[PDB]
RNA sequence: CGUUUAUUAAAUGCGUCGGUCUAAGUAUUAUAUUUAAGAUUAUUCUUGUAUAUAGAUUUUUAUUUUAAU
């Protein structure tokens, strides 16, 4: 349930391929027949993604090594430019997209 | 002041380490101007540096 | 599922020596053991 | 009945205890635990072995040449850790149902539903 | 190999502990019936070395 | 005494 | 209300034990004269014990 | 003789009943000695 | 009385204030740092000791992030200078029940350990095993049989650095754990999910056509 | 309790008054662990002298 | 603020009631211990029976 | 309890004077009246007898520890936290095994360390093996080159 | 909030700004319990937007003893049963008796720590590292500062007890060049007398070693 | 035989008795009560609290509490 959009820049651990994976708009569980557990843990969980995947294992499939794992280090987008701007123009074709 | 001091095997006293004073974190005091302690032991004095 | 015949009890000595409702019957951690 | 922490005050139920739903169920549970220890576990983690060592000799040889690496190195890319299995720590036993039951308007109302 | 059957090292010597957990001792568990040998048998002493 | 024990 | 020379008192504390409750002065622990130094492995052997016996 | 007025909490949870729990106003200019400590 | 009031924490740069406390390790609650060494030295002095190529290295704006507390947003731009509450949230929210189930952690065994009850191996030497959280802490670690399977533990021993994501996220519900077991069953014990292990049943004849 | 132990008998005589010098040396406000007698003495043989407690001096002042 | 003691909830809370205790404050009563006073004994109680040395 | 003089003299001339050839003063002969105390009185006056261990080193081995590269820091004992107060208030708290409890540790000076699982030991035996490897350059001379390659990278620019 | 059965993820609100009342408080960052406020004053949506949490520590930061990693005693406003009275109460964290084995000081050590520390210990590789990478005001304990000292000693004692193995191997190596031949057992005294590493200690020590060749076989 | 703010079949108090307690105090003991000493006796019967109890409630009266129209 993320009302707002946000795109992370996940860095794999196997190939360090900085791929970006966004988070769309997934609507709130219905309030009409409210359910206190499914809501208040939808919200509290939403701060934990909004703060750069704080307390969650990230599970997205790589683009370089085509496989899905849980090894991603979520890069704040000024730690990403720290990395992107500091790669020779060829390895940007290797690790970035 | 005696932490991390090469004892020399002639006078059995602390050799004068010129580096020590750079890894030293002067924790202040009232009856002493600024007591010097090595960097590793700096955090035990977290309250006095806040006082 | 053929494993749903979980015995509605468990060996564990009931904590709460005194008495009350809910004692000495299965727990959803024990119901997954026997399963 | 120390098995289930029951002092019996009324006779004629101390007799009818041995087949009571409390005793007979506590019998089954403290037995199947023995089953697991008596036969199950020393055989469960037997098969868990006899398939892994099958893999690391019957499949991982060819797989290590796929990574272009040495055979011993792959045993840390195809098994990064050996998550053995217990009664207390099973991964979901049955892959959850794929065809979920279809939602309906509330109280079997038919042309849609005004309310929730 | 190094055998180990589980339920061995408690992490605390088996005296200072309950099955698991170090136990509490607070001069109120203790009786005054010990320490009553003092009426004849005198307490320990520190004899200074000559 | 440690140099002793090696030998 | 205290009684020094009370054959309790752990024999180290007969002044500090006036303070402390009735329930806590029997247990006050033996420590030292506060000037007694640890037994020291010094070399002073009794005046006439001698070697052969000392050895 | 004295009184804390808070009532000694369990030795495990040392603080129940902060004065804020009651919607109390304790401005230094209002009742004087006010301003709390958990702040 | 304060003889020798200490100098500000991270005053080491010639023409910009030291970063605020808390960020350097100190007391939070104030956003803007300030050091009386810097504000007293006249401007030309601050422009004497520094060349243009340098100020562009200490002007440097690491805007949301903090240059010092790696990974956390700069505490002079948050709503208030305290640490980010959201990232460091206590594991239990203000209302949930503590149903954090039993969790099993990975430990690197250090001696070939061989159980004498199941007559099989707790763990080979130098292979990471998922063991109980209160076998490891109370029986495997105190004796020198095991250590944790952290990144740096691998570095110290000589093993290829493996990221088990040791407690990267704790599950606050059994079925929220039994999903995490499914994630960890994939990354760690991956040979379970090969097209060769999904077909041990069939590497040869469908059994109905073999001899007897 | 010190004659009976060391002599095997009841004392069977009038006990001396004026406690012996050296008894009740740790006590400070005896006055009850005694009769109202003074704290006996040091363990000396010097002539008896009243330890001038604040009380004895007052009696002089009467 | 009674509990300004070393936090030990399942163990015994040493000193708890005894004279040398925490969780009683600093400028408190119950500090007869601290009878150690720099001033000489004789000037807070006289050198003899007549309270000779008494004074400031 | 060896109390009655007839019993103390019957033990003290035999065990502490006879067997051990020790001689107790008068004021200690008072409390020297139990099997517990007889044992200690000996176990102080015999512990004050062992010649204090003589730290004597040779010369031929001495010049080794001097010229050897890796030397010991050797000041840490003071960093240890002090528990100085009245001995009774300090020891009343150890009424039970309050010893290893609440961030305390009975620090007995240790001369050898277990090498298995000891992070802080492997944390440096690699850092050492990373020092012998770097030291290999300075032996051969690839350090001077790789260091002389910086100044020629940092000169023409 | 939308009503379709299967709502696949998408960039933006597919059907306009999400309708409903609870979507009104989520569209502004608030949590879904704002739907139950009777007054939502500018302070109220400040109070409940968790700008700065109304949540404190049981003792002072300086006197804190039990290791509270990142926790406060947050007050939980409950609404009572059948007749809805609103009352609040201070909910603590769960402190466990942390009876660990810090292999730096080769012995168990106990420091009571919140559950969250008993996880972040294992995430840090040991109990001691969790003491060591935290810093002063961050690890705001007092026991953590008494056990950091023993940790800082009993580390700098390992490093010291290491250089023994480099001053000993130096002797052991350099003396072997003088234990070269077994010609004279009167000379093995003299080489040992050279480094003052006596014979009576070494001889039987090597004997116990060849017996240990027989103790280990 | 003491003791009390509108001063006494007020409330104390000894004994007996009921209940509790063998990891803080001595189970002919100390907690917790009801009575009142001394002398005679101390009756009939139970619907609820308590105890015991068996997922709990609902059931259920050795002794005790309260009850007996
Ligand atoms: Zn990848």
């Amino acid at each position: 349930s993320n009302r707002f959009f946000q795109k992370f820049y996940l860095r794999c651990g196997n190939c360090s391929a900085i791929q970006r994976s966004a988070q769309g708009y997934q609507p709130i569980a219905n309030p009409i027949l409210f359910k206190s557990d499914e809501h208040c843990r939808n919200y509290h969980d939403e701060q934990r993604r909004a703060a750069g995947y704080s307390g969650m294992v990230v599970t997205c499939r790589c683009h370089r090594c085509e496989r899905v794992h849980s090894n991603w280090k979520v890069l704040d987008a000024q730690q990403f430019l720290d990395a992107k701007l500091r790669m020779t123009p060829e390895e940007r074709a290797q690790r970035l997209w | 002041v005696h932490a991390n001091r090469y004892v020399d095997h002639d006078t059995y006293e602390e050799k004068y380490d010129p580096h020590w004073e750079h890894n030293a974190h002067l924790v202040p005091d009232q009856q002493f101007y600024n007591i010097p302690v090595p960097k590793e032991y700096k955090d035990a004095y977290w309250w006095r540096d806040l006082q | 599922e053929q494993v749903q015949d979980v015995p509605t009890s468990t060996d564990r000595k009931p904590t709460g020596m005194h008495r009350g409702p809910g004692k000495r019957q299965t727990a959803p951690k024990e119901a997954a053991q026997y399963q | 009945c120390a098995l289930c922490h029951i002092r019996f005050r009324y006779k004629q139920d101390y007799e009818a205890h041995k087949e009571s739903e409390l005793h007979v169920n506590r019998l089954r549970w403290v037995e199947t635990m023995n089953w697991w220890r008596e036969t199950g576990e020393p055989a469960y983690l037997k098969a868990s072995n006899e398939q892994w060592e099958w893999f690391e000799q019957h499949v991982l040889p060819t797989k290590a040449q796929e990574m272009g690496c040495t055979l011993d190195e792959a045993r840390r890319v195809y098994r990064q850790a050996i998550m053995t299995e217990t009664p207390t720590w099973h991964r979901p036993l049955q892959c959850p149902t794929v065809k979920q039951e279809v939602q309906e308007p509330r109280d079997q109302r038919w042309p849609a539903s005004p309310k929730w | 190999v190094i055998s180990y059957k589980a339920g061995d090292y408690h992490l605390v010597p088996k005296k200072f502990t309950v099955g698991k957990r170090i136990a509490v001792r607070s001069y109120l568990d203790r009786n005054r019936t010990e320490l009553s040998d003092r009426t004849f048998m005198p307490q320990k002493n520190w004899f200074r070395p000559y | 005494v440690r140099a002793t024990e090696k030998l | 209300r205290f009684n020094p020379e009370g054959a309790g008192l752990t024999r180290g504390t007969s002044a500090y034990a006036w303070k402390w409750w009735h329930t806590q002065y029997p247990w006050l622990p033996n420590v030292a004269p506060a000037d007694y130094v640890p037994p020291s492995p010094r070399g002073i052997r009794p005046a006439a014990w001698d070697d052969e016996f000392a050895d | 003789a004295a009184t804390p007025g808070v009532g000694i909490a369990p030795e495990t949870t040392p603080v129940k009943y902060v004065p804020e729990m009651l919607n109390i106003q304790n401005a230094k200019w209002w009742n004087g000695r006010g301003k709390p400590v958990y702040r | 009385v304060a003889p020798w009031v200490p100098p500000p924490r991270h005053d080491v740069k010639v023409t910009m204030p030291p970063p605020p406390g808390g960020e350097v390790g100190g007391s939070y609650g104030v956003s803007t740092g300030y050091s009386d060494r810097l504000a007293r030295t006249p401007y030309w002095k601050r422009m004497a000791l520094s060349t243009y190529a340098l100020r562009m290295k200490e002007n440097e704006t690491r805007y949301p992030m903090s240059p010092h507390r790696e990974g956390e947003y700069d505490l002079r731009y948050t709503v208030t200078a305290y640490p980010d509450h959201i990232k460091h949230r206590p594991l239990l929210e203000i209302g949930e029940a503590h149903q954090i189930p039993t969790i099993e952690i990975p430990v690197i065994f250090l001696v070939n350990l061989w159980d004498e009850e199941r007559l099989t191996w707790f763990g080979r030497q130098y292979e990471t095993v998922y063991v109980n959280r209160n076998v490891a802490r109370e029986e495997l670690l105190p004796q020198r049989y095991a250590i944790y399977a952290t990144e740096e533990a691998y570095k110290l021993l000589g093993l290829p650095v493996v990221n088990h994501s040791i407690h990267e996220e704790i599950p606050k519900t059994p079925h929220a754990y039994k999903k995490l077991l499914e994630k960890q069953s994939y990354t760690e014990e991956r040979w379970k999910y090969t097209i060769e292990y999904l077909f041990r049943k069939y590497e040869a004849d469908p059994p109905e056509l073999q001899d007897k | 309790h010190k004659y009976l132990a060391k002599h095997g008998m009841d004392y069977q005589g009038r006990v001396p008054a004026s406690p012996a010098p050296g008894m009740y040396q740790g006590f400070s406000d005896v006055h009850k662990i005694l009769a109202n007698h003074p704290k006996p003495q040091r363990e000396s043989r010097h002539l008896p002298v009243m330890p001038m407690t604040p009380r004895v001096v007052f009696e002089h002042a009467q | 603020v009674f509990h300004n003691a070393p936090s030990v909830y399942p163990f015994t809370k040493p000193f708890h009631d005894t004279p040398y205790d925490q969780d009683r404050g600093r400028f408190d009563k119950t500090k007869n211990i601290l009878r150690e006073n720099k001033w000489p004994a004789w000037m807070d109680h006289g050198a003899d029976g007549t309270g000779f040395g008494i004074g400031l | 309890v060896f109390e009655e003089e007839t019993l103390r003299e019957r033990v003290l001339d035999r065990v502490v004077e006879g067997v051990f050839r020790l001689v107790p003063t008068s004021t200690d002969r008072l409390e020297l009246k139990s099997v517990a105390n007889i044992i200690d009185f000996v176990l102080t006056h015999v512990t004050v007898a062992r010649k204090p261990l003589q730290h004597e080193i040779p010369e031929a081995a001495r010049t080794v520890m001097r010229s050897h590269p890796l030397q010991p820091q050797l000041g840490f004992v003071h960093a240890l936290p002090t528990d100085n107060r009245d001995a009774v208030v300090q020891e009343w708290e150890r009424m039970h095994h309050l010893d290893w409890q609440f961030g305390k540790a009975v620090y007995e000076p240790r001369s050898a360390e277990n090498e298995r699982g000891n992070l802080t030991w492997l944390r440096e035996v690699r850092h050492h093996e990373a020092r012998e490897a770097f030291q290999a350059d300075v032996d051969s001379g690839e350090a001077r080159r790789r260091h002389m390659a910086k100044i020629k990278a940092a000169a023409q620019v | 909030f939308s009503t379709f059965a299967l709502n696949p993820e998408t960039s933006r609100a597919p059907h306009g700004p999400p309708r409903g009342l609870i979507n009104r408080y989520i569209s502004m960052g608030l949590p879904p319990w704002a739907a139950w406020c009777n007054r939502v004053n500018r302070h109220a949506l400040y109070r409940m937007s968790d700008v700065s949490p109304r949540s404190f520590l049981p003792k002072a930061p300086h006197e804190m003893d039990v290791i509270w990693m990142n926790e406060r005693v947050r007050e939980r406003v409950r609404t009572s049963r059948q007749v809805q009275h609103v009352y609040r109460q201070l909910k603590y964290p769960f402190v466990k008796t942390g009876i660990h084995y810090s292999d730096t000081l080769d012995h168990w050590v106990q420091v009571p720590m919140v559950e969250a520390a008993m996880f972040e210990i294992e995430k840090d590789g040991g109990f001691d590292n969790f003491i060591l990478k935290r810093s002063g005001p961050e690890l705001r304990s007092t026991y953590g500062e008494r056990i950091r000292r023993h940790l800082l000693v009993r580390q700098k004692e390992t490093q010291k007890n290491f250089v023994l193995d480099q001053q000993a191997k130096a002797l052991a190596e350099v003396t072997q060049a003088e234990l070269m031949k077994a010609t004279s057992e009167e000379e093995l005294d003299a080489v040992l007398a050279k480094y003052g590493m006596d014979a009576e200690e070494f001889k039987r020590l090597m004997a116990k070693r060849v017996m240990e060749q027989r103790k280990s076989v």
